[PDB]
């Protein structure tokens, strides 16, 4: 995404670095009330 | 029933009227009242405050023993350290290799006082918990909830559920209450006076 | 969709609603447990019994003290006798003194 | 950084939850106590049947006889108290064993919560009749009454 | 007939569970069971499912 | 106030229901999930009929 002012805004402003970061970020906004491990919220997105 | 139950009318339709009768808010009101959360029901004063003179004085002792425990772990990784001075301070090996034995036993030393912090940090929290007490408080974490039963069981009484919040609404002078109320209402503003 | 003609379980009778002649009646007063009482109308020719349902889902047994009433059984099915069905007096024995050598030298030598 | 720490503080996160389903939050309830193996229920069987033998005694002593000895009258009751820690402990390790046999019966007449508490009170009376003597695991017995 | 049937099982055996002595999870979760079976009796789908 | 619905009436005052007049309407403490005996069709004892 070269050419686009929105997407590189939006990763200036991410906040998040670490994919496994992310991962635990969109598997606690996801899944409320789950204790998280690491297989489990890999998976969660490709098994969904 | 064999065990009180609340009326869902005067709990779930907003405004909520126990929320608002007893001051407490409807996410910390559904936790009692669904079993997720303790709540205390009761605390005592005076016996508190003697007590905190000498339970002070306990918990001083008790941690200073956890103190003296934990020099034990220092003086044991020292001793520990030396002989793995002794036994590889004349092995012909890197410089590096003979030392990464002692940065791992350092590290072992640095995650000892860790845990050593954590658990000071949780004495902190329960003596911090008990020595801020008072009536409308929730207490999530049973684990914690229970240390102070066992530890505390005197000076407060705690509970869970409809029995606590029934509890509750015989321990509540709606005079005073409303003149609390009228007083804020002529004296504040804003948020406060609207609520 | 249909026409469904369906009927509860019990007949309606329809004689007269008459209120001066009636069948003479005497009344019975129960008292439970809790200190309250009630009152029953039963017939003249008929026996009063000892112990009454009432209205609060308690025996109420009768306010004139004359049964004898009876020393019915235990449940017999706890804890201990279904222990005792398949155990021996001294092998609990030997095993509460074995457990208790444990508090023993756990506190003491 | 990812070792167990930001796993540790969203773990904690995910412990003071909510989790507004009833049946997620007996789940998540029952979860934390640890499983067993076959001496762990031959000690916890041993000491409940001393516990029940040392309150049997104690009452049919009482009930007619007095005495004071100090030390042995707080190890009674010592016993006693701790029989009935060992019972709820066992209890609390099979509530897992119950769930899964009720897991099976979903969806003709009952809801899933009924089931699982009328497993609680199969498990309770398996409890009750459990014998250590005969020498076997605790699952295949209690399988039984739990059905 | 049915909500009043699921309050009068659920209360009958919380009385069982009280009378006979059990522990803490399943006593609480037999109360909050007891619980959300008079709340759907007095209002359906307010709370919850 | 009375209760037989005859007709004169001067007010309809609600309020809040406690537990001594519930156990005050009521005519009985039904303590059995049952409601017919499925063979002869007659209203079960402590049942919901």
């Amino acid at each position: 995404f070269g050419f686009s002012e929105i997407m590189r805004s939006t990763l200036e402003k991410d906040n998040t670095v670490g994919t496994d970061e992310a991962l635990l970020d969109i598997y606690r906004k996801l899944r409320p009330g789950e204790p998280p491990t690491k297989e489990s919220a890999q998976t969660l997105l490709e098994n969904l | 029933l064999a065990a009180p139950v609340t009326h869902i009318w005067y709990f779930k339709g907003v405004p909520s009227r126990l929320g608002y009768l007893l001051d407490l808010a409807p996410k910390d009101l559904e936790k009692i009242i669904y079993f997720a959360a303790y709540v205390i029901t009761s605390v005592d004063e005076e016996m508190r405050h003697n007590e905190l003179s000498t339970l002070e004085a306990e918990m001083a002792v008790e941690r200073k023993a956890v103190e003296d425990q934990r020099d034990g772990e220092l003086e044991a990784r020292a001793q520990k350290l030396e002989a793995d001075l002794a036994e590889l301070e004349a092995e012909g090996a890197k410089a590096d290799a003979r030392r990464k034995v002692r940065d791992g036993g350092e590290r072992e030393m640095r995650q000892i006082r860790d845990r050593a912090q954590r658990e000071l940090d949780r004495l902190e929290d329960i003596w911090s918990t008990f020595t801020k007490l008072a009536p409308k408080q929730l207490i999530v974490d049973e684990n914690l909830y229970r240390e102070l039963v066992d530890r505390y069981g005197e000076y407060f009484t705690g509970a869970m559920g409809a029995e606590s919040i029934q509890k509750l609404i015989e321990n509540f002078d709606i005079d005073a209450e409303a003149e609390s109320l009228r007083d804020v209402i002529r004296n504040g503003k804003g948020q406060k006076k609207l609520r | 969709d249909r026409v469904l003609r369906g009927s509860r379980l019990g007949a309606v009778s329809y004689e007269t609603d008459r209120n001066h002649d009636l069948a003479p009646r005497q009344i019975a007063r129960y008292r439970t447990d809790n200190g309250e009482e009630f009152e029953v109308p039963f017939a003249d020719d008929a026996e009063i019994p000892g112990t009454w349902l009432c209205r609060n889902g308690m025996e109420g047994t009768l306010i004139e003290g004359d049964l004898p009433e009876p020393k019915k059984v235990k449940p017999p099915r706890t804890h201990w006798d279904m222990l005792l069905e398949r155990r021996s007096i001294e092998e609990l024995e030997e095993l509460l003194k074995e457990r208790l050598e444990l508090i023993r030298s756990r506190r003491r030598g | 950084e990812d070792e167990s720490e930001a796993l540790r503080q969203a773990r904690k996160d995910a412990e003071l939850t909510a989790s507004a389903d009833s049946v997620r939050a007996y789940l998540k309830q029952i979860g934390k106590v640890a499983l067993l193996n076959a001496e762990e229920e031959v000690e916890l069987a041993k000491r409940i049947e001393a516990g029940l033998y040392a309150t049997q005694l104690m009452t049919e002593l009482s009930e007619r006889g007095e005495k004071l000895p100090a030390a042995q009258r707080r190890d009674m009751m010592w016993i006693c108290r701790d029989g009935d820690r060992a019972k709820n402990h066992l209890l609390e390790a099979n509530l897992r064993l119950v769930v899964s046999l009720a897991k099976r019966y979903t969806g003709r007449g009952m809801a899933f919560l009924d089931l699982i508490q009328e497993g609680n009170l199969g498990l309770i009376r398996a409890v009750e009749k459990f014998d250590y003597t005969k020498g076997y695991k605790f699952s295949t017995y209690a399988t039984w009454w739990i059905r | 007939n049915d909500l009043y049937r699921r309050v009068i099982n659920r209360n009958n055996r919380l009385k069982r569970l009280i009378d006979l002595g059990a522990p803490e999870i399943i006593v609480n979760n037999e109360k909050r069971m007891l619980q959300e079976s008079v709340d759907a009796l007095f209002d359906n789908g307010r709370r919850g499912r | 106030g009375a209760m037989l619905d005859v007709n004169f009436f001067d007010e309809l005052r609600i309020g809040l229901a406690t537990a001594e007049d519930i156990r005050q309407w009521s005519y009985g403490e039904v303590k059995k999930p049952e409601t017919i005996n499925y063979r002869t069709l007659k209203p079960e004892k402590d049942g919901l009929f």
